[PDB]
């Protein structure tokens, strides 16, 4: 039931939102947000340039 | 009196361009005259279209004349002729195009419906913000899964300035669902139309599941070897 | 002489019930002999200040009777007695609080801006909704720390029908203030007046931090032993 | 006499002001005359139910009498002149507003029960902590969710001198309530009716989810052969 | 005549059982007739702090008694027992504590301030809800680091009834602090002094950093 909100394969984030059915009452299920976000450690700033120096800050 | 012109509503979700003008029964008369008649003088010919079925319901009908043309969007001093014997001073209506207003396009907000209201368990309501258009008349229609909803299930404001704005307007729509709709995930689509959007319609969605999260978990996962996404 | 009621929006912002009968469809003339009279048989200290002679087929003598809150609810029917040269009789039209509508309580619940608006970063719209309310006439005012806005930074829309509840109301008020203010964190109080509130003052709340806590659950995996699979 | 003035707590939970003309420890015998005048010397309405020869043989009489709330905020001096037989000298009630009060603003704050109370399993005190208001007079209500509760469960401090500030009065109310309550999450509103609040009510709620801040959970996986995959 | 009772608060701010006349509202001529006695007439001691005429026609004849806690713990009776030439017969007290009421221990409770005070950066005030005594006497002072708060500062309200339990009581006391020094950090310990305690004494802290939760909970996770 994690229905795929985005599926950003060029920064590897992976956004999946669903409804937890945790209580019985409807209201105090939780909207869940899964950020999943790969961080490539040694890819350069700019990818198509290989001579690119290593890119440190990932916003 | 009135005479209601073709607003971006009747342009764009009916694709004709029909003016109208409505003749309350002040007085039964035989011979309603409701020609709608140009600035050049040519009256396109409307005659009882539906009757108004005011509660006195005296001989009233609205005629609705399709100048279909450009010179609408260019703009003439249309004028329908509410003459008449019985009150005999001619109580006529003329509406024109509003000329060279600047256009703005509208920021369309999505608000769901409050955690003060899902808490009564009885009914939900979404807002449909546009706010941000200059020129003042705005289409607003709800979707649920691709299906134009019934205009009783939604209600939308007449355009009204913005506050600090100087001339931009906004409005509203409120859309009043049964909690157990919202609560279970259903997706409610504003579709609002206006001259000033680029492809003339913009549709906001909203539903439980995107709304405000209660509960972010993220997991930055940082691998040496990524590289390409998988 | 129509003589406009004071509605309940009017006796709020001045808390004295100054009931109306400005001289309309009577046009200037002479033998001003204007009382208003309660329905027991009295007549009270009336009309400071009436308005100088303003012959567009009208005139401007206005109603100032500060009759009080206990007055206008007991249902005594108030009559002007405006005499002129086109009837020289007393217009004695009936006023009164009618007992004829329901009295429902709004539901007042106050909506956060967008996150979009905030996204923006110039302008956030909090927008209070009351709804279901039975009496057109509700009096809503913004205070942002327990005193008021000035109504020209807040836009009340007017009360209009709830399509699905059979005779109550709806109306929407935004305030469009600064994404600066929104961000520091203010109450931004939304003061609904209205006749079916218990105390006829609700009022609601929304900070910056209004929600749950949005408890988040960040995981750092640094290292390629627990990196993910597909 | 045994009279007062209407403080503003009967003025504000009946809607209506109303005097008092109760006398004490007068003999009870002929010309029973309360005589209920105004400033002006026109007479109010009539006692209604006196509460004559009681028990402990003493005159009394309770002042039921129906006014405005504009007569008695403005400079209108209520003389209640009572002759009596043994008496012949009227015992005047020069019994009005007071003048020359600042008014103040509460500052109303609503206190949510302390850890240790809570962590007790039994009861939660909330507490309306009015402060900083300089008429004396608070009339303190507790509404859940829109509700008024009992007075029973609800006890108010009568209103006591501020101490850092002269003018300045504050009052405390605290509601003693469940604690299974208090952990599902009301609102627990606590409305206070004070002259110097603009609207007269300025309403404060807390539930459980005010407080509670942003609660990060942050998990440095930084290393882990256990072939799970985030 | 009144005869001022010697009440918790009134002992342990002093140290002593001292009980005061109170003979008012009387003729304001400066005769002295009384000398504060027992039942059995053997608590005789001086009828000093006798003020100033009053500007209503009254005399302020107050005098003053000190004895200990055993005695008016024991349930013997007072009496001052007035004979003054302005007295035509004199009078009698029979004052003693009420015994045989429940002892309940307070359970005080010190709530913060709010997060809305504090946000208008003017003052702080931080209460020490007591609750739950059931003999009617409080003595809530504010000491912090050890050094008691002046009384113009802190405001202890009366013992009101207690909403739903039937003999208890609350008593509510704030402490007005400017928003600057709560945030530094300091103390302000609340001291109730009250007789169903076992020790007579509590102190409870307050501070800005007991009312901070786990923002954060770090999970290191390895192997
Ligand atoms: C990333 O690297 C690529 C490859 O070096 C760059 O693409 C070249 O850019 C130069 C200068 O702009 C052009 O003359 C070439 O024609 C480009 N080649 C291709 C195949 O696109 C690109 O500009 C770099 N981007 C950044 C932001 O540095
Ligand atoms: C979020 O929590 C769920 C458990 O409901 C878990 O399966 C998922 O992996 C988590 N998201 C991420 C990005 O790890
Ligand atoms: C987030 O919390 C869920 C339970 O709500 C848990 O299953 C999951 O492992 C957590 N995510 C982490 C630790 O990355
Ligand atoms: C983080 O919090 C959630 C719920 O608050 C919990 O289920 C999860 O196990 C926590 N993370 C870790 C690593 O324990
Ligand atoms: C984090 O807090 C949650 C509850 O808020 C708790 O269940 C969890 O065990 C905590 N994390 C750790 C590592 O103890």
């Amino acid at each position: 039931e994690r229905i795929v909100l985005v599926d950003n394969k060029c920064k590897c984030a992976r956004i999946t939102s669903r409804i937890i059915r945790s209580s019985e009452d409807p209201n105090e299920d939780i909207v869940e947000r899964n950020i999943r976000i790969i961080v490539p450690l040694n890819n350069r700033e700019n990818i198509s340039d290989p001579t690119s120096p290593l890119r440190t800050r990932f916003v | 009196v009135f005479a209601i012109p073709p607003s971006f509503a009747s342009i764009f979700l009916t694709k004709s361009t029909k003016l109208t003008c409505l003749v309350t029964d002040l007085t039964t008369y035989d011979s309603v005259t409701i020609s709608w008649t140009r600035q050049n003088g040519e009256a396109v010919k409307t005659h009882t279209n539906i009757s108004e079925s005011h509660p006195n319901a005296t001989f009233s009908a609205v005629g609705e004349a399709s100048i279909c043309e450009d010179d609408w969007n260019s703009g003439e001093r249309f004028t329908c002729t509410v003459t008449h014997t019985d009150l005999p001073s001619p109580l006529k209506q003329t509406i024109s195009r509003p000329k060279g207003v600047a256009l703005h396009r509208p920021d369309v907000y999505l608000l769901p419906p409050a955690r003060e209201q899902l808490n009564l368990r009885e009914s939900a309501t979404i807002t449909c913000l546009v706010t941000g258009f200059s020129p003042a008349d705005v289409f607003v229609q709800w979707m649920q899964r691709g299906q134009p909803l019934s205009p009783e299930k939604y209600v939308t404001s007449a355009p009204m300035p913005e506050p600090q704005a100087p001339g931009r307007y906004f409005a509203h729509s409120i859309l009043t669902v049964s909690e157990e709709e919202w609560n279970t995930g259903e997706t409610y689509t504003c579709v609002v139309a206006h001259e000033a959007l680029p492809n003339r319609v913009t549709e906001r969605t909203v539903d439980k599941s995107t709304g405000k999260p209660t509960l972010y978990n993220v997991s930055l996962v940082m691998s040496d070897t990524a590289g390409t996404c998988y």
